[PDB]
């Protein structure tokens, strides 16, 4: 399908599989997102990472 | 190496030492119509050096309270020379142009001019002032001849379009501080390969003083503007008797 | 052959267009290079001559100290197809019941897109255009109501006999393209090709189409270009007797495969007539707005 | 697709990618124009081209 | 497309390119006719063909 | 390191003194060469700008 590439995702690490019947890519369906998580961003945002086997403050 | 120039074409020559540059209309030189664009089946005649030469039209008077003038092309060249006698006998017509407007002053005068080429400059009237009557311009105002016509309302160019956006077309400026001449080479601009030379005027030349003239008491008070133009790559097709209009 | 020397070494008959420009691909905007301070002599990129006629070629790097910016702003919005392919209202046809405008159930509309001021100002930016079309006819009552009524659109090319009335024998459309729609459906939509004898349309045609002594009676033919008179649009209520529902037809044209030549200034004054660039003589309104002085805002 | 070639573009340097379901090519969609500009036509229409590093009138 | 061949053209020198969604070929579209002319049938239907460079009756 | 382009292609931190002159050894005064009459155009060694 030869179309324009101007959706609100372009330039990301997530690869879609959508259907589209027009020339512009913001009219396409939502599709199947890739399942990539990152718990280390909001839950463990510390500089030195400590092991769970050790007490942190010694 | 750039201030001085010379235009030699035919048996005429224009030499000027205070020129700016020779602009080229839309990046296209005038040429002859190819076999793809051609519609007619008769061989077109083409006088080489007898029509491609300069014709000095008329001398205007740039006073203090001037407004502007306009000349419709190629209406100005139907009574001058072999070109004015070929366009009366022939039916089809195709030519570029090369327009050169001289306007000189001393180093104590100040002022500017706008020399514009407006393709299919359609004259509209004031509709009776209030805009009720469906009036139309007369024949002595639409095609004025070689004497031009003075603009009545130059801010709207007597056509409804404003003057401040006129420089999207071909424009050179005669500023009496640096230069004194404006030279424009216009190609053939029409939807058809050939055209009648007695009713359809291709483009209209507009000379309007933007910055006014000024001088002190003691200099000479009259400053003339002269138009000089030469057709280029002229072609004609289809003979008949001589009809004037 | 040829034996003279002023023809074999001549240039008479140059047919190719010797172009000084060469169109380059430009998908995005232009980037900016890194520039440092420069205090040299002779080389000045800020001083030009407006008397030459060409515009400014001053880069941003030759005037200030810039930073390297990888610009990725797409210029795919300002093209001709992305500017004119928006359907605007170009005409409206009335069909009343008891009146003097069209009391016989039919109305003839000449084809011109210069009847409404919002579409007219866009297409008169250029002088020559060359486009296809997608017409759209949305029919409704003057109160917006949709009634079960059958209608026939007919495209009459220039030359064919116009219908004198509703029961006339020109409505039998043996070769004219006709569209039969009701009102309880989606509106009709056709595709009109480039139907001109010339190579492009023209909205401004300076001159007369006839010959002869142009006097005060024949002055209204000025500017009437016959490469644009595309015919007549006709509607009727498909039947024999008098109908009982009033109708209003609206026409929406969008251009596709657009090529345009020779731009020109856009109009700033009010329009007054169709295919006639008249303006108000006393009420000349300036383009911008006025203030008290120039030294202050 | 075997069809007629009679659109209002044929014989140009611009190559389209359109869809069409009829035999004539003026009923097709608008499509994706090629992005070719030419600033040297309306902005610098002069005969001798001067460098931006040099003053033109000397 | 496996269908019947019973249109009102079959057995001619003109080759069509049509679309059809049924089993019979008279329900297909009109399509693109081949452009073959014959001016020598109604305009010059004479037995001995004379050259245009020569007068016929001498 | 560096990843921006307006610093890796910049000139901030020029420490060396970019000299236009270069001291030459001159133990004695300068000699004088033989010169003849010269009546040319354009080349003027007597006209300057103070
Ligand atoms: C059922 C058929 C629908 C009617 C289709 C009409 C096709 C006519 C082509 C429309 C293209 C616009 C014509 C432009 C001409 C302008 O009005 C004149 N230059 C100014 O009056």
């Amino acid at each position: 399908s030869h179309e324009n590439s101007n959706s609100a995702t372009e330039g990301s690490t997530i690869n879609y599989t959508t259907i589209n019947y027009y020339k512009d890519s913001y009219a396409a369906t939502a599709g199947k997102q890739s399942l990539k998580q990152d718990p280390d961003k909001f839950a463990n945002p510390v500089k030195d990472i400590f092991t769970e086997m050790a007490a942190p403050l010694k | 190496s750039d201030r001085v120039a010379q235009l030699t074409i035919g048996n005429s020559t224009i030499t000027t030492q205070e020129a700016a540059n020779i602009i080229v209309g839309y990046g296209e030189w005038p040429s002859y119509c190819s076999d793809d664009d051609a519609t007619a089946v008769d061989k077109p005649t083409r006088p080489d050096v007898s029509v491609n030469r300069f014709y000095t039209l008329d001398t205007k008077l740039w006073e203090k309270s001037s407004k502007g003038w306009y000349w419709k092309f190629p209406d100005v060249l139907t009574e001058t020379g072999v070109f004015g006698q070929n366009a009366q006998f022939h039916y089809l017509y195709r030519s570029g142009f090369c327009i050169h407007v001289q306007c000189n002053a001393s180093k104590f005068h100040q002022g500017a001019l706008l020399v514009a080429i407006l393709p299919e400059y359609v004259i509209g009237t004031v509709a009776g002032g209030t805009g009720t009557e469906d009036s139309h311009p007369p024949y002595k105002q639409t095609q004025p001849g070689a004497d031009g016509f003075e603009l009545q309302h130059p801010y709207v160019l007597d056509a409804g379009i404003p003057i401040s956006q006129l420089t999207v077309c071909h424009h050179q400026r005669i500023n009496l501080r640096t230069n004194n001449c404006a030279t424009i080479i216009v190609p053939y601009m029409n939807t058809l390969p050939f055209d009648s030379a007695l009713n359809h005027c291709n483009f209209g030349l507009l000379v309007v003083p933007i910055s006014p003239l000024d001088f002190d008491q003691g200099a000479t008070p009259v400053i003339p503007i002269t138009i000089t133009l030469a057709p280029m790559c002229s072609e004609f097709a289809g003979l008949r008797q001589a009809v004037t209009q | 052959g040829d034996r003279v020397a002023d023809v074999i070494e001549s240039s008479i008959g140059d047919s190719v267009s010797r172009a000084l420009t060469q169109a380059l691909p430009a998908p995005t905007g232009q980037n900016t290079q890194v520039s440092s301070h420069r205090l040299d002599t002779g080389e000045v990129p800020a001083l030009q001559a407006a008397e030459i006629g060409a515009s400014s070629n001053t880069s941003d790097e030759s005037m200030i100290e810039t930073r390297c910016v990888l610009n990725s702003h797409s210029t795919a919005e300002t093209t001709l197809d992305s500017f004119f392919s928006r359907a605007g209202l170009v005409g409206e046809i009335d069909l009343p019941l008891e009146g003097t405008t069209n009391p016989n159930g039919y109305a003839n509309w000449d084809i011109d897109i210069t009847g409404y001021a919002q579409m007219r100002r866009k297409v008169e930016l250029f002088t020559y255009m060359r486009f296809d079309a997608e017409f759209t006819f949305v029919a409704c009552t003057p109160t917006g109501q949709v009634v079960p009524q059958l209608l026939q659109y007919m495209f009459v090319p220039p030359g064919a006999p116009k219908p004198e009335s509703r029961e006339s024998l020109a409505w039998q459309t043996a070769t004219n393209p006709s569209v039969f729609v009701k009102l309880t459906d989606p509106p009709a939509q056709v595709s009109v090709p480039f139907m001109s004898p010339a190579s492009a349309y023209q909205w401004f045609y300076d001159g007369y189409p006839t010959f002869g002594e142009h006097k005060q009676e024949k002055d209204l033919e000025y500017g009437a270009c016959p490469n644009n008179m595309m015919g007549t649009f006709s509607v009727r209520t498909v039947g024999s007797s008098k109908s009982k529902y009033p109708l209003v037809v609206r026409i929406y044209m969008r251009m596709k495969h657009v090529r345009a030549w020779i731009p020109r200034p856009m109009r700033n004054q009010n329009y007054l007539f169709k295919a006639n660039p008249n303006y108000a003589g006393n009420s000349i309104k300036p383009t911008g707005t006025s203030r008290s002085a120039i030294t202050t805002l």
